[PDB]
RNA sequence: UAUCUGGUUGAUCCUGCCAGUAGUCAUAUGCUUGUCUCAAAGAUUAAGCCAUGCAUGUCUAAGUAUAAGCAAUUUAUACAGUGAAACUGCGAAUGGCUCAUUAAAUCAGUUAUCGUUUAUUUGAUAGUUCCUUUACUACAUGGUAUAACUGUGGUAAUUCUAGAGCUAAUACAUGCUAAUCUCGACCCUUUGGAAGAGAUGUAUUUAUUAGAAAUGUCUUCGGACUCUUUGAUGAUUCAUAAUAACUUUUCGAAUCGCAUGGCCUUGUGCUGGCGAUGGUUCAUUCAAAUUUCUGCCCUAUCAACUUUCGAUGGUAGGAUAGUGGCCUACCAUGGUUUCAACGGGUAACGGGGAAUAAGGGUUCGAUUCCGGAGAGGGAGCCUGAGAAACGGCUACCACAUCCAAGGAAGGCAGCAGGCGCGCAAAUUACCCAAUCCUAAUUCAGGGAGGUAGUGACAAUAAAUAACGAUACAGGGCCCA
RNA sequence: UUUACUUUGAAAAAAUUAGAGUGUUCAAAGCAGGCGGCUCGAAUAUAUUAGCAUGGAAUAAUAGAAUAGG
């Protein structure tokens, strides 16, 4: 048969989930950031994980060691380029430092919110979903994307939007038509 | 895995012939045409055995 | 089995030739000739995931059976015929000469070169030996016999071949300070000059090898090719001049 | 039936070791052909790859070299005379390699007789027991070939201490 | 065994105890189930049993067409386009499925073949002049022959076939046609001529044999005068060569497509191009077989085991492709073991791997890749380079299909689909058109494979609403 | 002196794992090449034991016609 292609899972469980600890702060994450269920925390909180655990385990070696130079240099780059770091904390410690909040900042929903084209966290949500929202020159209908610093600049309302400049939408032309008619 | 029991031994009364064959040479130990061819109960017993001699005492 | 195989599954193919994972489920089983099957590149995949002339099989068969493409400057129309290191694949209608030699990565590499070099190549010497008759002959690695050969070619050798005769032209002997290709191995693809030949009777003999950077390693002597004195190859060599 | 597989067979330990797998083509076996001295009868054997093996079911003659005087004659066969492996095959007469056999006189002598013209005279010289055998008409030889494989019966005569022991075993 | 709750009395504290409280990830099972990407389908230790259908055939200009086949033509004078059937060649020994059996066996890593076979691919490789009956086919030999086909027939029945008549080969069996090289006297002094002394393939078997102070003279100043004379490996009776015979003994082209060039003494004279298919031997390549060392779960309430009927070793023979107690004959008495031999169990195919763990460790691994074995259970074989083959054959055991009872035909652990219960689960779907494989071959074939369909296997993303205005009321929330 | 032991180097298929790059609209994934010389680009790593080569002074065994005799 054809080979074998893989697949990993994106989000662990918590240790306890029902500690209260853990559901307040989810509340007001979940609250704060419009996110649909646990799962999302739970993802992001996975990836933050596994970073932090390779930052630390990169802090563990001797500096000027080639793995530690070499692959710690490619997180703070792909650290910075998603934006999470900011260009004068490029070091490890500052990775350690790192939270679920600002991966949730750069969530395109967020930035939605923030660059005042929504009124609200919810309201981006749905305009994302709704494909109102283009990032450069592609549509993206997705919340959950991460945005770049470059791409933060480009994001508007889409060509084919009517927001963007197309036609009225399907409710609009209908009731136009029923008060010409 | 080599003596266990089969679904139909029947069927396969030739494997069983030479499992035989592999037993007794194993445990020897412990008790010592052509085919192709042109033309072709105890405790009862041990209990009848103590009464009659109880009868014959 | 019962016999031969015939059929190579694409991820027990070998790793240099690059086969998508997820395209098929077979791969291109090299038909028996010149080279091994796994130091070998068939056809098929130099015109199809190298060149890219061809999308796919029977274009690759076309291309083969209007007899455009000559290995060694004989036709071949053998789709998964193996050619493999130092083998001359010319295309006249496009105006192409190649030489399949590995790059640093040590994947065969796509070398364009001219017709003056295309006209030979080199083989090393695996085998000297007495023919029928008293007639002496050599054995190379690509499994061309010359017989009459020069007296002073030993094994381990290289002999300068022309294509159109099959002719020794010239040869080196294998000896210290010679500029030498890694046929093999994690080297392989690197180029440098030689330094030491440990000899163990018995066992399979170990070679130091120097490269321009300085750089020394070791290396088994079957997967060693000599290509020409420091600083004079006789072949064109890729880009990076088997560095790292 | 023959096999020639060694699995059958119990581990130097002396464990009995039990079938990995069915007889096999590659390590098979056949019937021997005891050759006899008698009118030719040879038939070939289909072996492995496109080759083939000559059986001797019947030979009465072959080469025999005079190795001393580096000379080959064919001759005719009288019958076996001793065997170093088996008695019954010298009872039976059954032909194959390395057997004591006797052979016909009159070739090597007549050749004798040509090259050096006697009945010069030191290169005629030959050892005694064998002009005693050139005497009686018969000689001592010694089979070389494998009748059973190459379907022949070529060898050479016995001469110096390999005559002097196969004197003494007869 | 951490955290949380509760009980331990007349109550409240502080200890201690007890109960409940935890991610599992495997099996079964219940409910619900909109979208995108996607991916899998075992299990009664039952390797238990199967109706039906399919899964291996194959043709280029280039092996064989008077098909009474088709269509053509300048309307055919050996044929020529295309081509059913059959012969011939090749493949069917690949693929796919499963894990029955197997505990130094397989398997992993690592070695050897100076121990042997090898279709196919690729590269080389074979002028033997002559040798009386020449009473002579090589401008090309036979049925020592048949299919397809014509015609007559048997059987209830099958991929059953009998008699008679025809005819082909790259089928079968036979058999041929003035060369090259050593010296070279004599002339001649070179681009030299040659009186004449000489030499002559392979394949098989055995024996034998080889295989290891010229430091000068002259010369034109160059050069000449005499001598050398096998190679390889760490290692060989290696490679190779030579002599003498030997063989129911081979090979050394009686084959085909396209095209019609060059010489002339003008003859259907001589010569000549590009390819295909065959053939000896060597090397190479795809392989196969043995093989060196180390590494396997539980069991000592299994301590001695193997050797009569081969166990260890020696010699010889037989057989093998070949080494070898693989087998035979005779010889000795050997071989393993408390460093666990031998025996027994294993819901034991092994590995790359998977899960968990902080590290050591523990468990799983039929299951996408490598290798091994098998095709209901044993046994034996034809063919072919390659099989102990099973979608090849023969016998026996167990099942089981048809029958006119005389016989005939069987092997889904291949793709679908059933039974095994009276309780249950993917479609008897489409495509050879992406991958590669097979063939005479671009084209034909491929349930290998792919496409889609079908129980939320395992995974990714993600809708079920968003933004406002207006009106009314004073109570809402938290701790204790 | 030799061995054990230890350092490094070859070797240990691919797939899998860790790791580098890449706006598959994100992600699970897949993937190796771009501009007109540009000094651009998976840089790669990973495996207890057995075998091979190699640098070793300690540690543990192993050796001596060692400091012998006249
Ligand atoms: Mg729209
Ligand atoms: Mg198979
Ligand atoms: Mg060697
Ligand atoms: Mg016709
Ligand atoms: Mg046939
Ligand atoms: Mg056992
Ligand atoms: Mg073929
Ligand atoms: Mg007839
Ligand atoms: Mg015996
Ligand atoms: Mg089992
Ligand atoms: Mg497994
Ligand atoms: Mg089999
Ligand atoms: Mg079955
Ligand atoms: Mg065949
Ligand atoms: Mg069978
Ligand atoms: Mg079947
Ligand atoms: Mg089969
Ligand atoms: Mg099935
Ligand atoms: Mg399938
Ligand atoms: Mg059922
Ligand atoms: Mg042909």
């Amino acid at each position: 048969p054809r080979a074998p292609r893989t697949y990993s899972k994106t989000y662990s469980t918590p240790k306890r989930p029902y500690e209260s600890s853990r559901l307040d702060a989810e509340l007001k994450l979940a609250g704060e950031f419009g996110l649909k269920n646990k799962k999302e925390i739970y993802r992001i909180s996975f990836q933050l994980s596994k970073i932090r655990r390779a930052a630390r385990d990169l802090l563990t070696r001797d500096e000027k060691d080639p793995k530690r130079l070499f692959e710690g240099n490619a997180l703070i780059r792909r650290l910075v380029r998603v934006g999470v770091l900011s260009e004068d904390k490029k070091k490890l410690d500052y990775v350690l430092a790192l939270k679920v909040e600002d991966f949730l900042e750069r969530r395109l929903q967020t930035q939605v919110y923030k660059l005042g084209l929504a009124k609200s966290v919810h309201h981006a949500r749905v305009l994302i979903t709704q494909r109102h929202i283009a990032v450069g020159k592609q549509i993206v209908n997705i919340p959950s994307f991460m945005v770049r610093l470059d791409s933060e600049k480009h994001i508007d309302f889409a060509p084919t939007s009517p927001f963007g400049g197309a036609r009225p939408g399907r409710v609009a032309r209908r009731n136009a038509a029923r008060k010409a008619e | 895995g080599t003596y266990r029991k089969r679904f139909n031994e029947k069927a396969r009364s030739g494997h069983m012939a030479k499992l035989k064959e592999l037993k007794r040479i194993r445990n020897k130990q412990f008790t010592r045409p052509n085919a192709n061819a042109e033309i072709l109960s105890r405790l009862k017993k041990k209990r009848l055995d103590k009464f009659i001699e109880h009868q014959l005492k | 089995a019962r016999g031969p195989k015939k059929h190579l599954k694409r991820l027990a193919a070998p790793h240099h030739w690059l086969l998508d994972k997820l395209s098929g489920c077979y791969a291109p089983r090299p038909s028996a000739g010149p080279h091994k099957l796994r130091e070998s590149l068939p056809l098929i995949v130099f015109l199809r995931n190298r060149l890219k002339y061809a999308l796919n099989g029977r274009e690759v068969k076309a291309i083969l059976m209007q007899r455009h493409v000559k290995v060694d400057g004989k036709v071949r129309t053998d789709t998964t015929y193996p050619a493999g290191f130092m083998d001359v694949i010319t295309l006249d209608a496009t105006n192409e000469n190649f030489r399949l030699v590995y790059d640093v990565k040590g994947r065969f590499a796509v070398h364009r070169i001219t017709d003056e070099e295309a006209s030979y190549k080199l083989g090393k010497v695996k085998k000297v030996q007495l023919g029928k008759k008293g007639v002496p002959y050599v054995v190379t690695h690509d499994g061309r016999t010359i017989r009459y050969p020069d007296p002073n070619i030993k094994v381990n050798d290289t002999v300068k071949i022309d294509l159109a005769s099959g002719k020794i032209t010239d040869f080196i002997k294998f000896d210290a300070g010679k500029l030498v290709y890694v046929t093999g191995g994690r080297n392989l693809g690197r180029i440098g000059t030689i330094v030491h030949k440990e000899r163990h009777d018995g066992g399979f003999d170990l070679v130091h090898i120097k490269d321009s950077l300085d750089n020394t390693f070791v290396t088994r002597l079957n997967n060693v090719f000599v290509i020409g004195e420091q600083g004079k190859p006789y072949i064109s060599l890729p880009k990076g001049k088997g560095i790292k | 039936g023959i096999s020639r597989d060694s699995r059958h067979k119990r581990s130097a330990t002396g464990a009995k070791r039990a079938q990995f797998r069915k007889k096999r083509k590659f390590e098979l076996g056949r019937q021997p052909a005891n050759t006899k001295i008698g009118a030719k009868r040879i038939h070939s054997v289909r072996t492995r790859g496109g080759n083939k093996k000559y059986r001797a079911l019947r030979i009465e003659t072959g080469n025999f070299s005079w190795a001393s005087e580096g000379i080959s004659k064919k001759t005719r066969i009288a019958g076996v005379v001793y065997h170093p492996s088996n008695n019954e095959l010298v009872r039976t007469n059954t032909l194959t390699k390395a057997a004591i056999v006797q052979i016909d006189a009159t070739p090597f002598r007549q050749w004798f007789e040509a090259h050096y013209g006697q009945t010069r005279a030191a290169s005629a010289k030959i050892e005694s027991s064998v002009e005693s055998q050139f005497s009686a008409g018969r000689l001592y030889a010694c089979i070389s070939s494998r009748p059973g494989q190459s379907g022949r019966c070529d060898g050479y005569i016995l001469e110096g201490e390999e005559l002097a022991f196969y004197l003494r075993r007869l």
